[PDB]
């Protein structure tokens, strides 16, 4: 996160870390949707591009945390992964158009001060909730710039922009299946996701029922935090009946 | 970089 | 899950984090 600040304990307890387990290393970010199931980018898992594949056995997720790189005993829970599902129109050669994926776990995490669902929004909710100038919240533990690294994890709240704004800012074809979010060059303010937020979601706190959903994954920029670019996101709503096919029938 | 997991968990 | 989007250090026990009232103050 670039232009962020250091989160506080219990803030998002349902940030994920998705965890290499040889060599150790932060891979990306992702959430906890329910005692079993973690959402994360697609791209968090296999991307061709740069030979990445990862199987079941390559990774662990890591929940409860606040330290990057510290073993958080009696806070932290590790957990291995059962089966990954990748969204089957996932677009890894063009544009990274449907990016989005849940992993099971092998066994569910039990709950905690620090350890704790997200919502996924309804209908109403997304179309309440994302609109321009809204702002939305990201957190995770990738790169603190563009060109070091954080203690903790990091938060930055960031408004959703205007769809042809997101469009007029970049030359990869955006889709209904994405959102961008971040300030503008004229708005003074900073922030946005950065390598290794990948994954990680982008939450709104619903005024009408003081919750938190998730709309948005961290998915694709280009650089970190440049003036006159945004951060994209899978637009969690729209693929919301992939997700609930899956959980149906896994 | 990263402090090093129980073992369990690698198994 | 039903208490899903309720942390447990904040909501659960009516505390507010630093920044959430930024969010709130953009839903208009
Ligand atoms: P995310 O953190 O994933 C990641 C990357 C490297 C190590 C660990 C995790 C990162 N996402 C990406 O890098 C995606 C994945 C494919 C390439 N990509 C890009 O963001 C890329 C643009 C895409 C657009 C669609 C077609 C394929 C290219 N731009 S980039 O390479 O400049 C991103 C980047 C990588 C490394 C260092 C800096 C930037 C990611 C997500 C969001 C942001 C952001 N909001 N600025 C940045 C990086
Ligand atoms: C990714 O790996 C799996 C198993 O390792 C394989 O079945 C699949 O064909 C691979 N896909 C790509 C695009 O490499
Ligand atoms: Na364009
Ligand atoms: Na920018």
């Amino acid at each position: 996160i670039v232009e962020g600040s250091d989160a506080e304990i219990g803030m998002s307890p349902w940030q994920v870390m998705l965890f290499r387990k040889s060599p150790q290393e932060l891979l990306c970010g992702a959430s906890l949707i329910s005692d079993r199931w973690v959402l994360t980018a697609a791209h968090c898992l296999l991307y061709p591009p740069w030979d990445k594949n990862f199987t079941e056995n390559d990774l662990l997720v890591r929940i409860g945390k606040h330290s990057r790189t510290r073993y958080e005993r009696n806070i932290e829970k590790i957990s291995m992964l059962e089966k990954i599902y990748i969204h089957p129109r996932y677009n890894w050669r063009e544009n990274l158009d449907r990016d989005i994926a849940l992993m099971k776990l092998k066994k569910p995490v039990a709950f905690s001060d620090y350890i704790h669902p997200v919502c996924l929004p309804d209908r109403e909710t997304a179309a309440s909730l994302l609109q321009a100038g809204y702002k939305g919240r990201v957190t995770g533990w990738g790169n603190l710039k563009e060109t070091g690294q954080p203690s903790v994890l990091q938060v930055v709240n960031l408004p959703i922009v205007e769809r042809p704004v997101c469009k007029d800012s970049t030359r990869i074809r955006i889709t209904d299946n994405m959102f961008c979010a971040g300030y503008k060059p004229d708005e003074g303010k900073r922030g946005d996701a950065c390598e290794g937020d990948s994954g990680g979601p982008f939450v709104m706190k619903s005024p009408f029922n003081n919750r938190w959903y998730q709309m948005g994954i961290v998915s694709w920029g280009e650089g970190c935090d440049r003036d006159g670019k945004y951060g994209f996101y899978t637009h969690v709503f729209r693929l919301k009946k992939w997700i609930q096919k899956v959980i149906d029938q896994f | 970089d990263f402090e090093e997991i129980p073992e369990e968990y690698l198994q | 899950e039903a208490d899903c989007g309720l942390r447990p250090l904040f909501e659960k026990k009516s505390l507010e984090d630093k920044t959430e009232r930024e969010l709130l103050e953009s839903y208009i």
